[PDB]
């Protein structure tokens, strides 16, 4: 195989040599030279994602290594993974590019932030006061709904075999 | 042979009506799944791992890997879209007043708890507790679980904003600016929505508040005391992990080859037959991955339908009062409360249930002075000797006058008209 | 703005392109061209190579049909939703909250779009709200008065009854209020006069 061999707290019985997971994947082994138990843990892997604005706007990019701690690879650690190339800002804005776990990225340089849910409003509730509208706005809004698709027919014999 | 139900024969007659004389404030739970676990699969790592020869043989099959990655990415973005649709329906984060007095109505079990670090309600905390090296094994085979875009605390914050809007402002915040209204007046408006007069709510305000508090406490006890209450959400979690486990288990399948380990096949056979064995492993693993993606897509469609339903319930039951029968609970719907749950939403539907009905003799119209009088908004009832007009959904007898009746025609056309006096103010 | 409909078009062409791209896949065979396989091999081994091409292409076509069926189900659900919106928002006025736009729904207009429909939802949004002091009932002559259709509001000194969704103060009379019970039961009842229309009539 291929993996890190860390120290193990698992007490093997004397007849056992390997160890397996719930899903029947090896998670432990006994060294045949010295009778010690090691926790086989596979080496780190991650989904490299590239966070970029439009090429019309800028050519700066940020890289998210999904699931990878920052010590195993403008470097910030998120629950989604390690984000390199974006600077964490304590301000909260609306989500522009979603990163995950409440983190979003935007271009202003590329910044990473905890997204704001909404503007804070406190309703002036009291037991004897009401708010009555004195005017109105006629609002027209758009709702776009798909209805049909492209009707496709495939000649199975011609597609697979041709002439 | 199973019984369909208890047998009830309704005492139907041509001149008798049953009018409720009391009510029950019923709170019922509706549990809806909203999102699934977001999964991403490295096609090359899953099928071949570290073997270069396996990847070279895998390249002959084309853009299958791209199709599977694209489908999983679509499902992953779809789950976040589902969560946004269900919970992110207000652009203002509303907050409750510091004095939690709402005319006797107690919302402690549904409002956020300041004591808890998670800022969740007691019901939400119970829901999170009741919904539960598997993760490590799933991770080690090139399958990655992606975190939800909205964290549980932000989803709880959205539910808190919706609760604050529905409690302090009623349905006004859902249709525009949040307009403050006292909660008894809001409940009176809801009573008018289901056809019950405001006086019934105001006179019986303490009883209604006590019934609501008792129902909310019963809801918390019922959720805490029943294992199968939260079966739907756990089922979704149960399916997702099982699917990953099955996919992981498929790596231990020979698929008609000598071994399931690529390194053994390379170390033991010449390339003319090793290529064949690796091909058998590749086709079996690719079939397993396509099967997993196909079921993920079908489950994604089902969860999307459930999320659309949850968004519709949030819009129509929480942000307004619904006249649709059984959409927002059993009974005449008054209001609804959203609670966040793992991968889902729980709606506490507060409904009005009529109770303690009493028989009365009824007539379509009252004949007075050669004229037929019909009720403007109620129904004519008789207790045996005297005739009154009352609202349909609660028994409140009132004297038959010209103010609450209207005259249409003479007494010769209406079938079942009775003779009674009509008072003139 | 029109991202959803274009997305459907984008998926369909891409699916056909992927299926077209699958014709250039060897699938574990010597060549991706059937004519070359026939022109180069004897039928005992050409049958094997053609079998490999057939199983790969058949798997690709089945995959394409499966995703087409899933997309057909999604589009059918969207079309059913669009038909429901056309029936309830265009052909009538809907009391369902947020089904036909944000705000109190007034009416809707359908517009055709490529592979889709665009609904213009005309809704009523309240604005310019004003604070008022409110009471559940008015106590007059030992009787409790409740609004027939409105709500009691006070601007600081005087009491009026107005409709809930627009500020239109009117004098509290017996015409727009109804009497139920005395003043001892309702919590928050305030004392105010209730005008009688007949009083100037019989007085004069
Ligand atoms: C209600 O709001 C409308 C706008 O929606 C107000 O109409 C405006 O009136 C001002 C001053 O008379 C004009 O300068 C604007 O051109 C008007 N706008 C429009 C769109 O016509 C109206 O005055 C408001 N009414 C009240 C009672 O507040
Ligand atoms: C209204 O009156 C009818 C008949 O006077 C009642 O129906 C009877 O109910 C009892 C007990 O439920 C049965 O044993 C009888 O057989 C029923 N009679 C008929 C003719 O159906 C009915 O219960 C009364 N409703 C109320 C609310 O008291
Ligand atoms: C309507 O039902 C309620 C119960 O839901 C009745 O309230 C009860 O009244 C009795 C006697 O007055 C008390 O002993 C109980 O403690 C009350 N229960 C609750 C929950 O408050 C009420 O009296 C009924 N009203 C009518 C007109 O029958
Ligand atoms: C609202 O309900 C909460 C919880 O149901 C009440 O809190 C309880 O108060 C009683 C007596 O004060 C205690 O014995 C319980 O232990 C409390 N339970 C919890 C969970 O706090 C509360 O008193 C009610 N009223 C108000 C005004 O908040
Ligand atoms: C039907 O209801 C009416 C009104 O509640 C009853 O009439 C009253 O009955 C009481 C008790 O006998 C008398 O003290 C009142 O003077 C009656 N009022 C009037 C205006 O007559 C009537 O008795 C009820 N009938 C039945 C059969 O229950
Ligand atoms: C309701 O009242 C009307 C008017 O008093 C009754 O009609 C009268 O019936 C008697 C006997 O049948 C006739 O002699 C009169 O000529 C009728 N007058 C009119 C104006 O029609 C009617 O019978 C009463 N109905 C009931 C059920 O008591
Ligand atoms: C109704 O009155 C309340 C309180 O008198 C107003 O709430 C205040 O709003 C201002 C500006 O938005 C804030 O600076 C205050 O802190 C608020 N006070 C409280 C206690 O909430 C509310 O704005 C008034 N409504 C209208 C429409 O004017
Ligand atoms: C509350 O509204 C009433 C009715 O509009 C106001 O009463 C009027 O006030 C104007 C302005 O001074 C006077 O010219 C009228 O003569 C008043 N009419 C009556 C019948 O008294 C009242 O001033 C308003 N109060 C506040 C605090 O705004
Ligand atoms: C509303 O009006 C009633 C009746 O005019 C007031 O009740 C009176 O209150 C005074 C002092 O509190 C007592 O001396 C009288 O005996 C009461 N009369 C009755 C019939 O109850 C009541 O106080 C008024 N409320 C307000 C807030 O002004
Ligand atoms: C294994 O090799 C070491 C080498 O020093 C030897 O001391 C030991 O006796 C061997 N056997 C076991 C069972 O460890
Ligand atoms: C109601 O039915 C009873 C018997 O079934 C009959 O005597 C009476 O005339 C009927 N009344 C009406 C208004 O149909
Ligand atoms: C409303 O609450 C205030 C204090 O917050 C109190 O003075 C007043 O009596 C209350 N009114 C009603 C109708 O409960």
């Amino acid at each position: 195989g291929t993996g890190v061999l860390t120290e193990s707290n698992k007490k093997f019985l004397p007849f056992q040599q390997f160890g397996r997971d719930i899903a029947d994947t090896t998670d432990a082994v006994r060294d045949p030279q010295t009778l010690e138990i090691l926790d086989i843990t596979p080496c780190s892997f991650g989904g490299v994602s590239v966070i970029t604005p439009g090429t019309n706007t800028s050519n700066q990019v940020a890289v998210l290594y999904q699931g990878v701690n920052c010590t195993e690879v403008n470097v910030f650690q998120t629950r989604a993974g390690c984000l390199i190339g974006a600077e964490y800002v304590n301000n909260s804005y609306e989500c522009d590019i979603p990163i995950g776990a409440g983190i979003c990225a935007s271009y202003q340089s590329i910044i990473a932030y905890t997204m704001s849910l909404g503007a804070e409003n406190s309703v002036a509730y009291s037991n004897n006061s009401i708010a009555i509208p004195t005017n109105f706005t006629i609002s027209v809004t758009t709702e776009i709904l798909p209805v049909s698709m492209t009707k496709t027919s495939v000649d199975c014999t011609m597609y697979i075999c041709g002439d | 042979t199973m019984s369909l139900g208890a047998e009830n024969s309704v005492a139907y007659s041509n001149n008798s009506i049953a009018i409720p004389t009391n009510f029950t404030i019923s709170v019922t739970t509706e549990i809806l799944p909203v999102s699934m676990t977001k999964t991403s699969v490295d096609c090359t790592m899953y099928i071949c791992g570290d073997s270069t020869e396996c990847s070279n043989l895998l390249l002959q099959y084309g853009s299958f890997c791209t199709q599977l990655k694209r489908a999983l990415t679509g499902i992953a973005v779809e789950q976040d879209k589902n969560t946004q649709e269900v919970f992110a329906q207000v652009k203002q984060i509303y907050k409750t007043p510091p004095i939690k007095y709402f005319g006797g109505f107690n919302f402690s079990q549904i409002l956020p708890d300041p004591s808890k670090p998670s800022k969740r309600s007691p019901i939400e905390d119970l829901l999170f507790n009741k919904v539960t090296d598997l993760i490590c094994a799933q991770k080690f085979n090139g399958l990655t679980v992606l975190p939800p875009l909205l964290t549980d605390e932000m989803i709880a914050q959205y539910t808190s904003a919706l609760l604050a809007g529905t409690i302090t402002s009623g349905w006004t915040f859902g249709a525009g600016p949040a307009l403050q209204i006292p909660f008894p007046m809001q409940m009176a408006y809801r009573f008018n929505g289901i056809g019950v007069t405001q006086n019934v709510l105001y006179e019986n305000q303490k009883l209604i508040a006590n019934q609501f508090n008792s129902a909310i406490g019963k809801i918390q006890d019922s959720l805490s005391s029943t294992p199968s209450a939260l079966g739907k959400l756990q089922d979704v979690v149960n399916h997702n992990a099982q699917a990953l486990n099955t996919l992981v288990k498929q790596l231990s399948s020979k698929f008609g080859a000598i071994s399931s380990v690529l390194n053994d096949i390379l170390s033991r056979l010449d390339p003319p037959e090793a290529e064949v064995q690796i091909d058998r492993l590749i086709t079996g693993r690719l079939q397993s991955l396509q099967t997993y993606v196909t079921q993920q897509l079908i489950r994604a469609a089902e969860i999307r339908a459930s999320a659309n339903l949850a968004a519709t319930k949030m819009s129509e039951c929480v942000l307004g009062q619904s006249k649709r029968v059984d959409f927002c609970g059993k009974g005449y719907h008054l209001m609804s409360f959203p609670q966040s749950a793992p991968h889902g939403v729980v709606f506490l539907h507060v409904t009005y249930v009529p109770a303690q009905e009493k028989n009365f003799t009824t007539a379509p119209a009252i004949c007075h002075d050669g004229k037929a009088h019909f009720p403007r908004e109620g129904v004519f009832v008789s207790n045996g000797t005297h005739w009154f007009v009352t609202q349909r959904n609660f028994y409140e007898p009132q004297i038959i006058t010209t103010d609450n009746t209207f005259v249409s025609g003479n007494c010769d056309v209406v079938i079942g008209i009775v003779n009674n006096t009509v008072y003139d103010p | 703005a029109l991202g959803k409909l274009q997305d459907v078009v984008n998926h369909n062409a891409q699916a056909l392109n992927t299926l077209v791209k699958q014709l250039s896949s060897k699938f574990g065979a010597i060549s991706s061209v059937l004519n070359d396989i026939l022109s180069r091999l004897d039928p005992p081994e050409a049958e094997v190579q053609i079998d490999r091409l057939i199983t790969g292409r058949l798997q690709s076509l089945q995959t394409y049909v499966t995703q087409q069926l899933i997309r057909a189900a999604e589009i059918r659900a969207s079309a059913n939703l669009a038909a429901t919106k056309m029936s309830e928002c265009v052909l009538g006025q809907s009391k369902r909250v947020d089904f036909c736009g944000k705000g109190y729904h007034l009416m809707s207009f359908p517009q055709s779009a490529p592979h889709g429909v665009v609904f213009l939802h005309v809704t009523y949004v309240p604005a310019q709200e004003k604070n008022f002091t409110t009471a559940p009932a008015i106590c007059h002559d030992g009787k409790a008065h409740f609004p027939r259709e409105g709500v009691f509001v006070s601007n600081g000194t005087h009491w009026f009854v107005t409709q809930r969704n627009f500020y239109e103060p009117q004098i509290i009379t017996t015409d727009n209020t109804f009497v139920s019970g005395n003043c001892d039961v309702v919590i928050g009842i305030v004392n105010n006069t209730v005008y009688d229309p007949l009083q100037p009539e019989l007085d004069s």
